[PDB]
């Protein structure tokens, strides 16, 4: 809708400006408006993680995920977030599909990213 | 980095 599509605007501006809890505030607007939209879900997810709020960041992770399952940055987020509670193995499992959804729709795009949190959270580990 | 996009 075009009221979903003005709170991923607002979002936007929000998290561009670094007004964490103001993009949470649009995005769960966004998700109300539009709820089968995985941009709303993994948008509040990089708020909620900027805040360290890394729970609930994951459970929208893996609902963006749920939504849209080729939706690399999903995967990408989640991963982040895991290696932020020290889900290292499990990570590790979300950066596997990662890798192989960044080939398979983005042709490569996000490979460096997805290689450098692998490499971190391994060592970590 | 992901952390810093938004869609």
């Amino acid at each position: 809708s075009m009221k979903a599509e003005e709170a991923r605007l607002e979002g936007k501006e929000y998290f561009t400006k670094s007004d964490w809890p103001n993009a949470v505030k649009a995005y769960t607007e966004m998700i109300k408006r539009a709820p089968e939209d995985a941009r709303g879900y993994s948008n509040r997810a990089a708020a909620l993680a900027k805040l360290m709020s890394f729970p609930e960041a994951i459970a929208d992770c893996n609902k963006a995920i749920e939504k849209d399952p080729n939706f690399v940055r999903a995967y990408i987020r989640k991963a982040t977030a895991q290696i932020a509670v020290k889900e290292y193995a499990s990570a590790l499992e979300t950066l596997d599909a990662a890798r192989t959804k960044d080939a398979e729709v983005n042709n490569g795009s996000s490979a460096r990213e997805i290689d450098q949190l692998y490499y971190k959270a391994s060592q970590q580990r | 980095p992901t952390v810093e996009e938004v869609d």
